[PDB]
């Protein structure tokens, strides 16, 4: 039935150092009134090998919600360095936005992002263990991947 | 013992090549047939799925389609 | 007409023909009934069944390709790798 | 070089003539001057290829390498071309250059490459345009037109009602602007009732895809 309706993402403070929270402008609608309960998630794939190094950075749950449009800024801490793999630190990754009603996982938005070196000397000579606080991170926000799921409204 | 696979490697260079790829690296080929075995492999067993609850002997294109909406869509924006 | 080198046309996405199928149907089928022979069951795929499922294979990975090359566009690398592959996956809304 | 800028001014006006041959040819013409001098990449070539395409899109639409074969090529240069730019004017350029392809799919009945074209077209141009834009309204109505084509019925009268609500809220941004502005009291109602004229076939588009 579609239910719950995301019009936009805006993604904020970006670029932005590594150690920068994650913030989204996120704008959605809901048809009509929910009885059951949204679940907003942010994940962080620390590795494109493996799904193992994901790290759900911050979830909010409402309900109900009521029908009409809604505007928050969903805020989450950056992932945990201690769990990336070197290997994939510098370079590009993806970042996640789930929603969830009833369970069931409805809208997955996803955005490359490019953590990299500012200065120079870094960039060509990079660090053998990768240093965080000179990562930038640089979400690519012009691109969003809005994957949308069947589930059941009720 | 059974290393059967269904698409080919010019095959995978036409369909690199549609999507915009310049160049691919040796390890492409395996990495896409792989996803590809996994694809296929979500959509058969929906499809099969569908087809034993009707209780048909026949997987049917009607069948397949049903499988291929329960695969999720993706769109290049919100808006559309 | 004037048309650009074929240099350039490397650089853009190949132009799809309406009519053609870029996977070939007897080893694609093949493997379709072997996945089904996997899933212990003993059903046939009608002919067009299997066509569904070659457009539907082929306009997925067209379309992870395209992210593919994105992905590999960002981080200024020339030629795509099975880590651009699975980011393009785990972007598209992938899950395990 | 000058001549270049004469063959595109020329080739715009013969499309907007109707002499769709003749804008072809003064396109491609300026297109191989732009390419044999700057380089079949550089961003001087952009308008062009982006011009040169969409006149071959209306000569393959008036016949009803292919002429959307190659109409195909040069958007898809021209979008690679304006996207690598990080300027407004660039980013919308590449926005009509994915309207463009998006269209030259469905004359292809390639229908799921139309939706993404469309939906790279609009992504593009509500990120960098108001949200009472027409050009919003007529990216709606080409996706729900690519709906239809693709037998998604349901977001096809989805994006027509998009294109019908942005096309109300300019209504209303434009009778405010007309009741707050001293000095311009027509252009904006003669606008409103132009938007009041498109929206009724709009409408029986959504019934037609009701309809199925």
């Amino acid at each position: 039935m579609a239910k719950v309706q995301v019009n936009n993402v805006v993604v904020l403070d970006n670029p932005s150092p590594f150690y920068n929270p994650f913030q989204f402008e996120i704008t959605f609608e809901c048809i009509e009134d929910l009885s059951e309960d949204l679940e907003w998630k942010i994940i962080y794939v620390g590795s494109a090998e493996s799904e193992e190094y994901d790290q759900v950075l911050d979830s909010v749950l409402v309900g109900p919600v009521p029908a009409g449009r809604h505007m928050f800024v969903f805020q989450a801490d950056a992932p945990n360095p201690g769990l990336i793999p070197d290997a994939d630190a510098v370079g590009v990754t993806v970042v996640l936005i789930t929603c969830t009603y009833r369970g069931q996982e409805f809208i997955r938005v996803g955005y490359y992002v490019n953590n990299e070196y500012t200065e120079t000397e870094l960039r060509e000579n990079p660090p053998v263990k990768p240093d965080f606080s000179k990562l930038q991170r640089n979400i690519l926000a012009s691109n969003p991947r809005v994957t949308r799921f069947h589930i059941n409204w009720e | 013992r059974d290393n059967i696979q269904g698409i080919t490697k010019p095959a995978i260079r036409r369909l690199a090549r549609r999507g915009g790829v310049k160049r691919i690296s040796g390890l492409i080929y395996e990495e896409t047939r792989g996803v590809l075995k996994v694809f296929l492999e979500n959509v058969i067993r929906d499809a099969v799925t569908y087809t034993e609850h009707a209780k048909r002997k026949t997987v049917t294109a009607m069948d397949v389609v049903y499988a291929l909406k329960r695969q999720g869509r993706t769109l290049y924006g919100f808006g559309g | 007409r004037y048309r650009p080198g074929t240099v350039a046309l490397r650089e853009i996405r190949r132009y799809q023909k309406s009519t053609e199928l870029l996977i070939r149907k007897l080893p694609f089928q093949r493997l379709v009934r072997e996945i089904a022979q996997d899933f212990k069951t003993d059903l046939r795929f009608q002919s067009s069944a299997v066509m569904a499922l070659q457009e539907a294979c082929e306009a997925y990975l067209v379309g992870l390709f395209e992210d593919t090359n994105l992905c590999a566009i960002h981080a200024k690398r020339v030629t795509i790798m099975p880590k651009d592959i699975q980011l393009a996956r785990r972007i598209r809304g992938e899950r395990a | 070089d000058s001549e270049a800028k004469k063959l595109l001014g020329l080739g715009q006006k013969h499309l907007v003539m109707g002499d769709i041959p003749a804008a072809v040819n003064a396109f491609q013409e300026a297109a191989s001057l732009l390419g044999k001098k700057y380089g079949e990449t550089a961003n001087e070539c952009g308008e062009a290829f982006f011009f040169y395409g969409k006149s071959l899109l209306e000569l393959a639409r008036m016949e009803n390498i292919g002429n959307l074969e190659l109409a195909w090529d040069m958007l898809d240069l021209a979008k690679i071309i304006f996207k690598r730019q990080e300027t407004k004017e660039a980013q919308l350029y590449a926005a009509q250059a994915h309207l463009k392809l998006g269209e030259v799919s469905v004359e292809s009945e390639n229908y799921v490459q139309a939706v993404e074209e469309f939906q790279s077209c609009l992504n593009l141009q509500e990120q960098y345009l108001e949200a009472h834009d027409r050009l919003l309204a007529e990216t709606h109505y080409q996706l729900g037109l690519a709906y239809g084509y693709n037998s998604q019925y349901d977001e096809a009268v989805a994006q027509f009602s998009k294109s019908i609500e942005v096309i109300e809220n300019r209504m209303a941004v434009l009778n405010e602007q007309v009741k707050e502005a001293e000095g311009s009291s027509a252009e904006y109602k003669k606008e409103i009732e132009e938007l009041k004229e498109l929206l009724p076939e709009i409408r029986e588009k959504i019934e037609d895809a009701k309809e199925s």
